């Protein structure tokens, strides 16, 4: 073995009796965040999502254009776009374009989602992040999706007796991991939220959510495609109007 | 109405505006950086300092005192001699975190000097004692104690008179003339509890005493009795008031004791019971069921309301002493301390700036006059003026009064 | 801790909600008075209006009597209650004593009404600030101010609002003799002042002017447009 | 068998148990709380067992446990709630007749366990109030016994300015009075001593505020 | 009226797997163990394989999310988010069902509530005349 | 002592633009560089005691902490499992060297002290030093020349000219704060430090320094003031440091306290009872209110610098900056983005630029235009009722 | 914490319960009101059209101040019909000091004063009530204002209050005239903002009142418009969007051609 290949925090084999290095192996992982990162992508596709087509061809913007051809940007002169915020009401196809992405891109797709970094023990939440963004730079390019990020990261409390003081601290690493000193490589990020309004003003600047896409309910023609694509594997009897039926919906979610 | 990017454009865009050196600078910045990568990968890893010696100095054939005195001793402690049957001793010692074990002597050519907890050494195999060992001195306590005095006076504190005074009593006076608290039947405060505002001259007045004092001072560190492992704090507190006792006259400083301990409820701070307990250790040895020697304890906070009552009582924070806000006199008195040493015009008037900043603090004074000397520097001069300082106060204190007039 | 409350003084001396009355007058459109020696003259920002909206029900500048007006920097609804209670004692001191109010007495009035609010506590100050510019009844151009907190100063030419501090600066640095010796110069230092902040400068100023024994005269937006042009022509030329 | 001695902190209680230990002869165990919660698993369990058999086998014993809620709370959680369980089956395991009475002390029994003030376990409660205003007399006049102090003071009026001192607080108040006349070199302690006594305890001081006749 | 009751039916005549919990029972002191008590739930499901989630009363911790203000408040929105994102989310679930029982269903978050993936609505009303002639007869 | 880290950076290649000139600078560093990788490989190509020395020293030695030397060849270590030993020191050791508490090494099986490993820093403060060092120089900051010259005197010109204070017995700014709204150049005025200081930067994040056991939090701070006291000169970049460090209420967790005695540790560190080396502090902070006032005491933070959304001078800097390298067209006036009084900061403006990017491209043109920057900051901007003033 | 009274100041100088006061009325029933040179107009929502209720009153929003004035009333009922009353009381004591009809604005200023005082003394919450007035007076003829619960008011042309009150604004701003604006445009322009402002289906003409008041004779008339002239008035807005709808079909047909 090469000692340059032994770099610091890395596993090693040692004999027995002996302590003699014999094998670098795959680098630690906390369990929690090696079990967090897509093994099956999903079978979710850009052609199962309808009236999305420009959130579609934003979103591919930020994430693909930049992994795939960063020369274009470099030819622009202008910083790759880094993270993405999806937002709009309940059920709109939020997490159904994070799974099209995750089927459709050739990039190593992590999955945070919910409250999976707030635990009890202290300090914990932050060093999780830590771990999870150094997994996503090892296996770079990388894609970060993060659910319902105003679970982990939202309007900040006065530190007092009634303040989530910890999850403050969680969400402060994350915005350090997002854009602070030595600034990502290759990760892209795109956070999903309900409620776009108590959101950190920290998370939702520029530079660390640099783009922010709106899913309004579909406008009975999204609608209409909506209902064509869940209706295609189904026997519709001859003289059935989806338009009809999606003009019946008004205001209605995908 | 938006098209996508199709093959063309791609392959066009990269190659048609386009400098004819693009591709050699990219190529040429990828081989700086492989080569960067190259060299620090055969130049890496310097060489460790393992604390070799010198050479001359090493001695070979100590492979035999490696093989003669081979017996790596471990520490054990006599709990019990089992009465020594008068003959026969058959010794108990202690191992720590190993176990407990019956044993006897072995070429102890001392048998009689083996007492009860003498911090025997054991060997290995067969766990006969071969050398007692003195008693064990704990090196956390033992650097927590200051040795080299700080260069801080009782003439660098300015605007705490009454203060001084008080914390020069207790901690001093019943150490330098015990006769005239004998003589009056008075037994002088045994503790001493510093609080005020954020900068005050807290830790300066205890700088000021740890020069001052002919006596063991203890900076008590206050995360080094938070560790993990509970009862460890504990057994530090005890182990460090045993030291303290020890000593002829000792002189503790917790500093920033709202650290060790505030309040005991408990309630949800089920896991943050082992400081509490480590704060009852303390109280304890504060005062409790048992004199505590001429130890003297100085507790230093800003926030004297979070701490227990129970370490509050004065009966371990005898002589509780409030650092207030300084006032004009006090303020005057700063500015000269702190401006003795700058370089500023002869006719400045510090009375004047000590009227310009109210409501603060020493520590506040020491920024405005290093400000009035960072004014002075932005400007190439060597003498800080009136207006220098004027501008500092401007810039300190503050960072409109029209209806105060 | 020592807010909230208009009575209560904090440990500092301070009656915080009366500063607060100050802050939210500093939410106000620029407004500058200037006095001259025969022409007393206050300029306001317009912040233009939704072309649906009718402007002659908006009002920064409005004439208390005869030989005073009073330019506004604040909430409007107090500028209301406040124009509305001067006016009333304009004409009422009229009445007590056969005399025209002089600007002095009716600033005083109007700091005296604003004191009496934010001395009880189930009183909220009235957050304005108010330039006086009148006439005495001998003829000498008199500008006061007056603050929410009832204190009421006599000015040379002042800035209440949005670009006080500004547009004070730079009165104090053009503010002269020279620069006021007529009728005319005294505009063109208003305009100048407002253009200071105001970005467009013919859209967005509207002036007023008090000539002895003369009733207010606001002049017309072709005359501010003339001014500004009259002005930039003036600074191309010096530049 | 078990006697606790509960109250505020500075009433007098470990100075009762001190007296007790003083003027009652037998054999005194001084267990003080935290020292039972060494980090060795089990280690608390064998203190507590040695030091009752300690007790036991000196028949006349009296174990004083300072600070009670320190072995104990409520509730490292599992080791500390073991050395309680086994401080409670020490009690449990023997009858009256045995000559081993314990005293426990402590500040705050709401922290207290309730399984520990149980019947047969510590069971006679000593409620230590804050002393009223003669007791308050007392102490001053006990704890200013060795001094010079003029038989001017008036310890009546000195209990009066008082108004929820601890006995610590006036055991203090007599302190801070010797301290006041050893300063201004004063032979005697006097009235004005004591009062600037009480000022100093509460940390207070006195001006002679302008708005005042 | 009989939905504890009918969860209990169905668990009887269950083919792979029940699993009961009490929504009251997310609300744990420490932090971040609701959230973890939903995601273990889940889990346990997923890895049991074919199974039914039963979620007794959820009207202490899915109610209309608000605006949260202070830890306690915002780690029972922690607790509803946590349980919209297992049930419906990136990570989509095979043979895994659920059923949640409430005495109201206004008070439920409209993202929980959402007609799709997360909930198909059923009223248990009190019992009419002649549900009530079934009912004794079948306890008598 | 041991001396000043510093952080290896290449020189900069003053000309942006593809061209020659750039070319034959980057030709220059590449052809440097290759000699210099030509000369170790020769050196290497060209080229007893202590190897008997090494063998007698244990093959795997192990790390114990020695505990009260004793004697002059007797000495008593810890295995780093509690267990201790009455050890032998072999004359291999340096002796006068080793102190109790100092990580010594042992033979793995007689266990004797063999070495003294005064170099055991964690790998939790080890990973926090700065060996690369950013390339966002001063010139990479439109505007902030006061913020960037009260940080040069609190940071640079105490290293680069130590007369100016001695000459006036002044002692130079160890702290600084950089508090301001979210995103105006307070982390890039840290990179910029890092990048032109010779001094060693230590950076930190506010929510690092809290560990999940109990009394490691503390532990680790001391042991980073620590490293930062051995390497001197240095500077600590504390960013959002508001993670720990806000109001030290009283506290009915346990976590809480735990958190709040991190701080204090931290407070000790910054100015405590015994001293302070050259370690300067540089925090950040979005909110500075809702900090400790210990914290932010003017002994500890002797200056506070805000950071204010930019003016429009400001403003037209940092359009200038983030568009030199962007093939800017000629019907672009990057005044009309300006003027309008909306919360712009230098992130939001990149952001701007970066958009209108990516709208030429979307539009399959490579060079930008007004329409581009129209609605790239239509789009990117994503966030007092009428009439209720004047 | 700067909103626990109406009379406390934040300290950027903001009264937080005037401006809760000024959001709130975004509950309230849409309503809106057009100026044209041939008269003035207010049209307003019925929210709760219940067919259970009764329809004792004529107008639910819309009130008769005095002979030359109307007003809708959008916001809390109680504080609505207070102020309507201290309306019509203000109106009759100026006709009975002075023997003619009060201007509308003095009107205006007159309640907007009143609540002013709300806002500024004591323990009393300010009205929660908008109001669209529409009035004719001998100096300025048909005028229309809009005032707020913060004693703010502003004259208009166009103006609409109450729910969906930014998309009315925005399209009377997109598709109203200035100054060539004359009654029947504008019923037919109110028609059109209410029906994509309402945003329920179809619109109902029960679910909408209208009032128009007019010169006439030398004297003005205030009419709620029957509903069938409501109902003729949404039949011809469908029938025109039909139309457009079938001419946007027709080239839609002729850019398939092509
Ligand atoms: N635009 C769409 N096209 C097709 N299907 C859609 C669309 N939007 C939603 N759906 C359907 O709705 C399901 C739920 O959508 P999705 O999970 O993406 O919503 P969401 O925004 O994450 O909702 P939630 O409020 O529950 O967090 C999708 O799996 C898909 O079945
Ligand atoms: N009374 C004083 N006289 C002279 N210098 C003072 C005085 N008070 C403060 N200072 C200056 O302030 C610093 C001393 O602060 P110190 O360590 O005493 O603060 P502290 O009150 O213990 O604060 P904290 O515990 O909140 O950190 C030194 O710069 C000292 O020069
Ligand atoms: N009733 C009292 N009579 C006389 N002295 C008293 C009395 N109460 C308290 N003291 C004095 O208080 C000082 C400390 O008292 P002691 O240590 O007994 O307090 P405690 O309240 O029992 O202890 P803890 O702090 O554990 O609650 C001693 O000087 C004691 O003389
Ligand atoms: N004055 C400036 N000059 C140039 N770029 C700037 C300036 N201010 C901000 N930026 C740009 O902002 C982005 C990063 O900003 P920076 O990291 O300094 O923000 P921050 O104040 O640390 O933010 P946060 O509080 O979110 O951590 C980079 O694009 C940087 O170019
Ligand atoms: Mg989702
Ligand atoms: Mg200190
Ligand atoms: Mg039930
Ligand atoms: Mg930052």
């Amino acid at each position: 073995i090469d000692i340059n290949d032994v770099t610091p925090n890395c596993r090693v084999a040692l004999r027995n009796d002996s302590y003699t290095l014999h094998k670098i192996l795959p680098n630690k992982v906390d369990p929690l965040v090696s079990l967090m990162m897509v093994e099956k992508v999903p079978d979710s596709t850009y052609e199962m999502i309808g009236g999305l087509d420009k959130q579609i061809k934003e979103i591919k913007e930020v994430i693909e254009l930049p992994v795939k051809h960063p020369e274009l940007f470099e030819a622009l002169g202008i910083a790759q776009p880094k993270g993405v915020l999806l937002y709009g009401p309940p059920g709109t196809g939020k997490t159904l374009l994070a799974r099209a992405v995750a089927h459709h891109t050739d990039c190593t797709f992590i999955r945070v989602s919910g409250s999976e970094l707030v635990q009890k023990f202290i300090g914990e939440g932050a060093r999780m992040v830590r771990e999870l963004f150094v997994m996503a730079r090892e296996h770079a390019p990388s894609i970060i999706f993060m659910d319902e990020i105003d679970s982990i990261g939202s309007s900040r409390l006065e530190g007092g007796s009634g303040g989530d003081s910890e999850v403050q601290r969680t969400m402060l690493e994350l915005l350090n991991q997002l854009d602070g000193f030595e600034a990502t490589k290759n990760i892209k990020v795109i956070m999903a939220t309900n409620r776009i309004d108590i959101l950190d003003s920290a998370l939702l600047r520029p530079g660390r959510i640099d783009r922010k896409i709106e899913f309004p309910p579909p406008n009975e023609e999204a609608r209409l495609d909506i209902l064509k694509i869940h209706s295609r594997k189904m026997n519709l009897t001859r003289g059935i109007n989806l338009r009809k039926i999606a003009e019946l919906m008004p205001g209605a979610s995908g | 109405p938006i098209r996508a990017l199709d093959e063309g454009d791609i392959a066009l865009l990269k190659t048609y505006g386009q400098s004819t050196y693009s591709r050699q600078i990219k190529q040429v910045e990828d081989d700086i950086q492989q080569l960067l990568k190259k060299i620090n990968e055969l130049t890496g890893i310097k060489e460790s300092d393992t604390g070799l010696a010198p050479p001359a100095l090493w001695d070979l054939a100590a492979d035999k005192q490696t093989l003669q005195s081979e017996q790596p001793l471990q520490v054990a402690r006599c709990t019990k001699i089992i009465n020594a049957d008068s003959e026969d001793p058959k010794y108990i010692i202690n191992v720590k975190q190993f176990a407990k074990f019956v044993v006897d002597l072995s070429d102890q050519v001392a048998p009689t000097d083996i007492e009860e907890g003498m911090r025997v050494g054991v060997d290995r195999n067969k766990y006969q004692i071969h050398i007692p060992l003195p008693p064990k001195i704990d090196p956390t306590v033992t650097m927590m104690q200051v040795e080299e005095k700080p260069d801080v006076t009782y003439s660098d504190v300015g605007g705490c008179k009454e203060q001084i005074e008080k914390l020069r009593e207790v901690v001093e006076t019943p150490l330098l003339h015990p006769e005239r608290f004998v003589n009056l039947g008075i037994e002088p405060p045994k503790g001493v509890l510093l609080f005020g505002p954020p900068g005050t001259g807290k830790t300066l007045c205890a700088r000021a005493v740890a020069n001052r004092t002919d006596a063991c001072f203890i900076r008590v560190i206050g995360s080094e009795l938070v560790q993990k492992y509970v009862g460890e704090g504990a057994r530090m507190v005890r182990e460090l008031f045993e030291m303290a006792r020890t000593k002829k006259a000792c002189l503790i400083f917790f500093d920033e004791i709202d650290a060790i301990g505030g309040a005991r409820f408990d309630d949800g701070a089920g896991g943050d019971n082992e400081v509490q307990r480590t704060m009852l250790e303390l109280i304890n040895q504060l005062d409790g069921f048992d004199p505590r020697g001429n130890i003297k304890v100085l507790m230093a906070t800003n926030r004297p309301d979070t701490l227990d009552p129970a370490l509050m009582r004065p009966g371990r924070l005898d002589r509780k002493i409030e650092f207030s806000l300084p006032d004009l006199e006090g303020r005057t008195h700063i500015f000269k301390i702190h401006a003795r040493s700058m370089s500023v015009e002869r006719d400045i008037r510090f009375e004047l700036l000590a009227r310009l900043c109210p409501n603060s603090t020493g520590a506040e004074i020491r920024s405005v006059c290093t400000e009035a000397g960072m004014f002075a520097i932005r400007a190439r001069r060597k003498i800080a003026t009136e207006k220098d300082f004027l501008e500092a106060v401007n810039k300190v204190i503050k960072s409109r009064y029209m209806t105060y007039n | 801790s020592y807010d909230r409350a208009i009575t209560v003084f904090s440990p500092d001396g301070h009656l915080f909600q009366v500063e607060y009355a100050q802050e939210a007058v500093k939410k106000g459109s620029t407004a500058v008075g200037v006095r001259g020696r025969d022409i007393v003259v206050l300029g306001v920002e317009k912040k233009s209006v939704a072309k649906l909206q009718d402007e002659r029900t908006v009002r920064k500048i409005c004439a208390l009597d005869d030989n005073v007006c009073m330019a506004f920097a604040g909430l409007t609804a107090d500028a209301r209650i406040v124009i509305n209670r001067a006016r009333v004692e304009c004409q009422s001191h009229r009445l007590t004593v056969e005399d025209p109010v002089t600007v002095e007495y009716i600033t005083r009035y109007i700091a005296s009404l604003k004191q009496r609010y934010t001395q009880s506590n189930g009183r909220r100050p009235f957050g304005i600030s108010a330039l006086i510019v009148g006439f005495d009844f001998d003829g000498t151009p008199r500008l006061y101010q007056t603050d929410p907190s009832g204190t009421y100063h006599a000015w040379k030419a002042n800035a209440i609002g949005r670009g006080a501090k500004s547009v004070r600066e730079f009165l104090e640095k053009n503010y002269t003799d020279e620069a006021i010796e007529t009728d005319d110069l005294t505009i063109k230092l208003v305009i100048k002042a407002l253009l200071e902040v105001v970005q467009s400068g013919g859209k967005n100023i509207e002036l007023a002017v008090m000539r002895r024994d003369q009733s207010l005269k606001i002049l017309n937006p072709e005359e501010i447009e003339k001014y500004v042009a009259e002005i930039e022509k003036e600074k191309e030329e010096n530049e | 068998k078990g006697v606790l001695m509960y109250g505020p902190p500075g009433t007098g209680k470990t100075l009762l148990a001190r007296a007790c230990a003083a003027q009652t002869k037998a054999t005194f165990l001084k267990l003080a709380g935290p020292q039972l919660v060494q980090m060795f698993i089990g280690d608390g369990a064998k203190l507590v067992r040695d030091a009752f058999a300690l007790a036991k086998e000196k028949a006349p014993s009296i174990i004083f446990i300072d600070e009670l809620d320190a072995i104990g709370t409520k509730r490292g959680d599992r080791e500390v709630q073991r050395t309680m369980l086994e401080l409670l089956n020490q009690l449990d395991g023997f009858q009256p007749n045995t000559q081993v009475k314990v005293i426990a002390a402590t500040n705050r029994v709401d922290i207290l366990d309730p399984a520990l003030l149980r019947s047969g376990r510590l069971d006679r409660k000593i409620e230590f109030p804050m002393p009223n205003e003669e007791a308050r007399a007392r102490i001053m006049q006990i704890h200013s016994r060795k001094m010079n102090v003029s038989p001017d003071v008036n310890y009546e009026e000195l209990a009066r300015c008082t108004d929820d001192f601890n006995g610590a607080q006036c055991k203090a108040v007599c302190v801070e009075a010797g301290m006041i006349a050893l300063r201004r070199g004063a032979t005697e302690l006097t009235h004005e001593d004591y009062m600037e006594g009480i000022l100093e305890v509460q940390a207070k001081k006195k001006a002679n505020l302008q708005y005042y006749a | 009226c009989g939905k504890t009751m009918l969860a209990k039916a169905v668990a009887h005549h269950t083919t792979a797997a029940f699993i009961r919990v009490v929504g009251s029972e997310f609300v744990q002191k420490y932090l971040g163990e609701g959230p973890r008590m939903v995601r273990d739930v889940f889990r346990l499901a997923k890895e049991n394989a074919p199974a039914i989630i039963f979620i007794d009363e959820i009207d202490a911790i899915a109610t209309k999310r608000f605006d949260a203000q202070t830890g306690a408040d915002r780690e029972v929105q922690r607790i509803l988010l946590e349980l919209l994102n297992q049930m419906d989310g990136f990570d989509q679930n095979v043979n895994v069902k659920v059923i949640m029982a409430t005495n109201r269903a206004d008070t439920l978050d409209p993202a929980l509530l959402r007609p799709g993936r997360l909930d198909r609505k059923i009223e248990f009303p009190l019992p009419d005349r002649r549900q009530k002639r079934l009912i004794f007869s079948t306890i008598t | 002592t041991k001396g000043p880290d510093a952080a290896s950076k290449l020189p900069l290649v003053t000309p942006h633009t593809q061209c020659r000139l750039k070319l034959l600078k980057l030709e220059r560093i590449k052809d440097y560089l290759l000699m210099e990788e030509e000369f170790i490989r020769n050196q290497e190509q060209m080229k007893e005691e202590r190897s008997k020395v090494d063998d007698l020293r244990g093959t795997p030695m192990s790390v114990g902490t020695l505990e009260e030397i004793i004697d002059d060849n007797h000495a008593i270590v810890s295995t780093s499992v509690g267990s201790e030993h009455y050890v032998s020191i072999l004359s291999f050791v340096d002796k006068d060297l080793l102190e109790p508490g100092c990580s010594v090494l042992l033979n793995h099986k007689v266990h004797a002290v063999i070495g003294v490993l005064m170099d055991d820093t964690d790998p939790l403060v080890t990973v926090m030093k700065v060996e690369k060092a950013p390339q966002e120089t001063y010139a990479d900051i439109g505007g902030l020349d006061n913020q960037i010259q009260e940080i040069k005197e609190s940071v640079e010109l105490p290293l680069t000219h130590p007369e100016y204070y001695e000459e006036m017995g002044i002692k130079p700014p160890k702290g600084v704060i950089l508090y301001g709204p979210p995103g105006t150049g307070k982390t890039l005025l840290a990179k910029a430090v890092a990048n032109q200081t010779s001094a060693t930067f230590l950076r930190v994040v506010g929510s690092e320094l809290i560990q999940k056991y109990l009394g490691d939090g503390p532990k680790l701070v001391r042991e980073l003031f620590r490293v930062a006291e051995e390497h001197a000169p240095s500077i600590v970049f504390i960013d959002e440091i508001d993670a720990i460090g806000t109001k030290r209420y009283d506290s009915n967790s346990g976590g809480e306290r735990e958190i709040q005695r991190t701080m204090l540790e931290l407070l000790n560190q910054l100015d405590g009872f015994d001293s302070r080396g050259d370690v300067k502090v540089i925090m950040a902070t979005n909110r500075i209110e809702t900090l400790d006032p210990a914290l932010i005491r003017p002994g500890r933070i002797d200056r506070k610098i805000e950071f204010p959304l930019p003016d429009e001078k400001t403003k037209k800097r940092i359009f200038q900056i983030h568009t030199s390298r962007m093939t800017l067209a000629d019907d672009v006036t990057l005044d009309d983005l300006i003027m309008a009084k909306d919360d712009l900061s230098g992130a939001d403006i990149k952001a701007i630029c970066t958009e209108a990017g990516l709208m030429a491209l979307r539009e399959r043109r490579m060079k930008v235009t007004n329409e581009d920057f129209k609605k790239s900051k239509e789009n990117v901007l994503y966030k007092t009722p009428e009439g209720l003033y004047l | 914490r700067y909103d626990s009274r109406t009379t406390i100041f934040s300290p950027e100088g903001r009264l937080y319960q005037v401006e809760y006061a000024m959001e709130a009325i975004g509950h309230a029933g849409t309503c809106l009101g057009i100026l044209a040179n041939d008269g003035v107009l207010l049209a307003a929502e019925r929210r709760n059209i219940h067919k259970l209720l009764d329809e004792v009153f004529f107008s639910e929003k819309i009130y008769k101040l005095n002979e030359d004035m109307a007003c809708s009333v959008a916001g809390i009922t109680s504080d609505a019909n207070v102020l309507t009353n201290e309306l019509r009381l203000i109106a009759q004591r100026y006709l009975l000091q002075y023997q003619e009809p009060i201007p509308c604005e003095q009107l205006v200023t007159a309640l907007c004063d009143i609540k002013q005082a709300y806002t500024q003394f004591g323990g009393k919450r300010p009205f929660g009530v908008s109001l669209l007035y529409i009035g004719w007076d001998k100096h300025y003829g048909f005028q229309l204002y809009q005032s707020d619960p913060s004693g703010n008011y502003g004259g208009w042309k166009a103006t609409c209050i109450g729910n969906n009150s930014a998309a009315a604004v925005s399209m009377l701003k997109q598709d109203y005239k200035e100054g060539e604006m004359t009654l029947k445009s504008a019923l037919a322009l109110a028609i059109k903002v209410l029906n994509k402002t309402m945003d329920v289906s179809k619109l109902s003409a029960e679910k909408v009142e209208i009032a128009t008041l007019t010169r006439e004779n030398g004297k003005t008339v205030i009419r709620v418009l029957k509903q069938k002239e409501v109902e003729q008035l949404i039949k011809k807005h469908e029938e025109e969007e039909a139309k457009a709808e079938r001419e946007k079909k027709e080239k839609e047909q002729k850019e398939k051609d092509k």
